[PDB]
């Protein structure tokens, strides 16, 4: 609805909507479902030294869309 | 960008694992293509999908 | 003025026609037909119109 | 050097109709319910199945025209020949129909309307409410606002029946 205008794309809609759902399921059923909407990604350059530059240009957590 | 690919591994069977691609063509490529496949005779199995 | 309807009822067959011929370009040869077919029955009205419009101009 | 592409390995095709062909009488539409490259029902012959795209709902029964419609968060129900309702509920994705007599339904999640809990839902949305007065943002209110749209369809779906 509101959310297009603020150059939110359809997949992160998407997202949020899966972890709702999941959310309203049962305590006993949400570890099964829940699983599947866990963010566990992140994208990392070698750094010059030999370590790990997150890039931030996207975002990983529903709270930070 | 032209197109996005994707290499990855297709497991066949247990002892079979090939080498698959997915070649996924930028917005605009592909709905002229899109267009074409409604249009004209050609790509008939996507002339219903397209249209 | 019975032409009235009849002369708009002919654009209406062609401008679903142009609009069917545009969301299935590939059956483009029987839509025409049959819009042919709507403006020969529409026209067959506006004769019988036409026709008493001349019996009561010419008697 | 030429790779296969990954559809090659799939032998499940999708059959259309040629339009200048006769006319079928089906009596069965098989639906195809998926979630994240999971089938929940394959090629089920069933009696019609009833979706929420974003214009309005659908009833798609055997022979329905081409279509392609965007799911919304929201029930989605078939029933069978038999006169068995299955009710589950998803949170988007698309659904293609064919005039072949075939349905496509991919949803990025599908769940039985069991498994869903109305307390849950229910304190989830005042919650959610309560998140929202506090948002920060433009976006963040339009985020926690696309929550509560899917919260209330739930508690609405599972109030309904």
């Amino acid at each position: 609805s509101s959310w297009r205008d603020h150059g939110i794309s359809y997949l992160k809609y998407l997202n949020v909507c899966t972890e709702t759902l999941h959310s309203t399921v049962k305590e006993s059923r949400r570890a099964k479902y829940e699983r599947w909407s866990k963010p566990c990604y992140t994208a990392q350059r070698p750094d010059g030294a030999g370590g790990q530059e997150t890039i931030d240009k996207v975002p990983i957590h529903t709270k930070d869309y | 960008a032209d197109r996005y690919q994707v290499i990855f591994n297709r497991f066949v069977s247990a002892g079979v694992q090939r080498n698959a691609v997915y070649n996924i063509p930028s917005y605009e490529k592909w709905k002229e293509d899109l267009a074409d496949a409604a249009s004209s005779d050609n790509q008939k199995n996507r002339y219903l999908f397209a249209n | 003025i019975a032409l009235a309807g009849v002369g708009l009822g002919i654009g209406t067959i062609f401008g679903n026609l142009l609009v069917a011929c545009a969301r299935q370009p590939n059956l483009t040869k029987m839509l025409f037909n049959y819009a042919i077919l709507g403006f020969a029955l529409t026209e067959a009205i506006g004769l019988f119109a036409l026709m008493l419009a001349f019996l009561m101009l010419f008697s | 050097h030429d790779l296969p592409e990954g559809f090659e390995f799939m032998e499940h095709k999708v059959v259309n109709k040629d339009i200048h062909a006769p006319h079928e009488n089906l009596e069965t539409l098989r639906l195809t319910l998926t979630r994240q490259d999971e089938f929940l029902l394959r090629e089920e012959p069933v009696k019609c199945v009833t979706v929420t795209g974003t214009n309005g709902e659908y009833g798609i029964y055997p022979g329905h025209a081409y279509k392609i419609v965007q799911l919304n968060p929201s029930p989605l129900t078939v029933e069978y020949t038999d006169g068995t309702t299955k009710k589950y509920f998803v949170s988007g994705g698309f659904a293609h129909i064919n005039n072949e007599g075939s349905c496509d339904v991919n949803t990025v999640e599908c769940t039985l309307l069991d498994d869903l809990d109305l307390a849950i839902a229910e304190k989830e949305l005042a919650a959610q409410q309560a998140a929202l007065g506090s948002a920060k943002d433009d976006k963040a209110k339009s985020v926690v606002e696309i929550r509560i749209s899917v919260i209330e369809a739930v508690i609405a779906a599972l109030k309904h029946h």
